[PDB]
């Protein structure tokens, strides 16, 4: 019950595994987290990081912490390619890099088929799920990475349930980006199942994070 | 092509309604939030009405209650809903696309607003009672006398129309150069005339031929007039 | 809530030289929220700057926004004819969106004299029982100008409407038409039919006329 001190980044690097970041992976409790809310190390790819402040509320405190690979990132994907999602958005020792906790998958030869893979929470404990969703700049870019024009990717569990279409635009350049990449959470109850559908523009967990909190 | 187009405007009685439609082309609709942006003839831009991509709406308080604006992604389409016309709601009406987002940046999120990027050409709606009547076109023929200088001035008086807009081109957009057509005026009938006019080299009188275009859309108007010396 | 006042109302300069034009905010407004546009004669606006001081994407460098709080100014480093425009500025508030009052810029050139064109009613209008006679005005500048009807050499009041053209944004010159309607009656009931037109490119009145009706 010592703090979880997160040196120069804030919990958005820590917990989508930002490369800047420690991973702090043999953390299983802490007190309160020592944060650098102003880092630029939260998200290196552009865009919205949905309900940020409740997730900062819910990690606040806990009793008990355990990242586990939910989906492991060398054979949960025989279809899809998972080895390319790297950028230049998010630099680490000196290649394109992406996040640790997250795998942005791309299609594999010229062929992006339907992707569906479900988790059942067998932990015992409330689930953290983090996931991305990427909006390409161009029509150009949405067949390169995806190759399917009009993907959508579905994401449902007891509590959760959304369709995202992606949403193609040029915009202003942010960290030299024009298309953007939402990133979403929610926590899976204990015996519930989530799923993940997509036919494109899905970033996918590696990892997840069994929880219970520290409240009195 | 990045594109708007709106349509559907015309004369309303006062107290009745309208829908305006604008189509878009060449660009992603669900991407941006789209806008209703009014201008009276002569008088600056008024922002109407707005709606974001996943449909919330957004209205002047001129117009609270009164208008409603709605989108179908799927058609590419915008649309405004009016009804309780006034006279004060006449104007040019224009459609316009712009971006707004939420950033994630130094740990807090960042609404950003990037402008009204793509503007339709404006379709125009006249709130009043009177009647809609088409244009007569007259010849304004050039001078017989004079031609030392070398240049000729003709042109077309649209007379006795309701209501604006007629549009007015010459030899159906072949002859662009010197053309001025004048904003019309209200004469004391309740009907606006206007006079579109060209000159040209007073030796073009003998070789060329001068038609001029004059389109009514709320008539239903087509008329076509050459312009022959006296 | 929120008011933008824009100012100078009108700005007349010449090519070359440099327009600052100011947007006034009742209020303190986010830099972010502010924005700028062009809107030329018979065109639609165009967006020139998105957050006070960006541009927009095909907006050349000498257009550039900046300020901050409540003053907010644009600037145009080197004008050109085709910056013959009215532009305002934007603020995004309350989820409302709000607009200046404008501000015409206006471009200054050499006086330039009106030539000057008259036209008898058509045989077509005259069969209906309306006289129309109309005095063409031509790439003038100064825009004010002086049209005066003659029935006989009676000078006329009351019966006759003008109107002015936009300033060309390649010539900065105007045009100008005025009508007479006169009665069929009327018409034929006189002979001479002249305007005269007095500009400051004109050391004397000019007057065109015909006789006929
Ligand atoms: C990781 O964070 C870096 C900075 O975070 C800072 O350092 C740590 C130690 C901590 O003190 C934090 O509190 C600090 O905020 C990121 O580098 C910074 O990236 C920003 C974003 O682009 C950049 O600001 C921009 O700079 C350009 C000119 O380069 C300018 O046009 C923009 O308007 C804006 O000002 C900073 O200059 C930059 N700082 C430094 C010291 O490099 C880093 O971002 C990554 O590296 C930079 C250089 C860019 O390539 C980014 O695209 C790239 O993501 C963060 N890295 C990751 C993976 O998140």
């Amino acid at each position: 019950s010592a703090p979880l001190h997160l040196g120069k980044c804030n919990i958005a690097g820590w917990i989508l595994g930002n490369p800047e970041c420690e991973s702090l992976s043999t953390a299983s409790s802490w007190s309160y987290i020592v944060e650098t809310p102003s880092s630029d190390n939260g998200t290196c790819y552009p865009g919205d990081f949905i309900d940020y402040e409740e997730l900062r509320e819910q990690l606040s405190s806990v009793s008990s912490f355990e990242r586990f690979e939910i989906f492991p990132k060398t054979s949960s994907w025989p279809n899809h390619d998972s080895d390319k999602g790297v950028t230049a958005a998010c630099p680490h020792a000196g290649a394109k890099s992406f996040y640790k906790n997250l795998i942005w998958l791309v299609k594999k030869g010229n062929s992006y088929p339907k992707l569906s893979k479900s988790y059942i929470n067998d932990k015992g404990k409330e689930v953290l799920v983090l996931w991305g969703i990427h909006h390409p700049s161009t029509s150009a870019d949405q067949q390169s990475l995806y190759q399917n024009a009009d993907a959508y990717v579905f994401v449902g569990s007891s509590r959760y349930s959304k369709t995202f279409k992606p949403e193609i635009a040029i915009r202003p350049k942010v960290r030299d980006r024009e298309g953007r990449m939402n990133y979403y959470w929610t926590l899976v109850e204990p015996g519930d199942k989530i799923t993940f559908e997509a036919t494109g523009n899905l970033v996918v967990p590696r990892y997840a994070f069994a929880m219970e909190r520290n409240a009195g | 092509e990045v594109q708007l187009v709106e349509s559907g405007g015309g004369l309303v009685r006062p107290g009745g309604s309208l829908t305006l439609t604008c189509a878009g082309s060449g660009f992603m609709f669900r991407s941006y939030d789209m806008h209703w942006v009014r201008q009276a003839a002569g008088k600056g831009l008024e922002w109407v009405a707005g709606m974001g991509k996943g449909g919330e709406t957004f209205y002047a308080g001129s117009v609270k209650g009164r208008f409603t604006i709605s989108r179908e992604n799927a058609r590419n389409s915008l649309y405004l809903q009016m009804h309780s016309l006034r006279a004060g709601d006449t104007a040019v009406y224009y459609c316009a696309r712009a971006l707004t987002e939420w950033l994630f940046q130094r740990g807090t999120r960042n609404h950003y607003y990037y402008g009204m990027d793509v503007w339709g050409q404006g379709t125009t709606i006249t709130v009043s009672g009177a009647s809609t009547k088409g244009p007569s076109v007259f010849p304004l023929a050039p001078s017989s006398k004079s031609t030392s200088g070398g240049t000729a001035a003709l042109g077309c008086l649209v007379k006795d129309y309701f209501p604006e807009p007629v549009t007015v081109s010459w030899n159906s957009g072949a002859l662009t150069s010197g053309v001025h057509t004048f904003p019309a005026v209200l004469q004391s009938s309740g009907l606006y005339s206007l006079s579109s006019v060209v000159t040209v080299p007073s030796s073009s009188l003998g070789t060329q031929t001068y038609i001029c275009n004059v389109n009514h859309k709320p008539s239903n108007t087509k008329v076509d007039k050459r312009v022959e010396p006296k | 809530e929120i008011v933008l006042t824009q100012s100078p109302g009108t700005l007349s300069l010449s090519p070359g030289e440099r327009a600052t034009l100011s947007c006034r905010a009742s209020q303190i407004i986010d830099n972010k929220y502010l924005a700028w546009y062009q809107q030329k004669p018979g065109q639609a606006p165009r967006l020139l700057i998105y957050g006070a001081s960006n541009r927009a994407t095909g907006i050349p460098d000498r257009f550039s926004g900046s300020g901050s709080g409540t003053e907010f100014t644009l600037i145009i480093s080197r004008l050109e004819p085709e910056d013959l425009a009215v532009y305002y500025c934007q603020q995004f508030g309350s989820s409302v969106y709000t607009f200046g009052q404008g501000t015409r810029l206006e471009i200054k050139r050499t006086v330039a004299a009106p030539s000057v064109f008259i036209f008898p009613p058509s045989d077509e209008q005259l069969k209906s029982g309306t006289a129309s006679v109309v005095c063409l005005l031509n790439n003038f500048y100064p825009r004010e100008a002086k049209v005066q009807w003659k029935v006989d050499n009676a000078l006329q009041s009351g019966n006759s409407q003008e109107s002015v053209t936009e300033q060309d944004s390649k010539d900065s010159t105007y045009s100008l038409s005025s009508t007479l309607t006169l009665s069929k009656a009327d018409y034929e009931k006189h002979k001479v039919y002249a305007c005269e037109v007095t500009h400051q490119g004109l050391s004397s009145p000019v007057t065109k006329s015909f006789n006929r009706g």
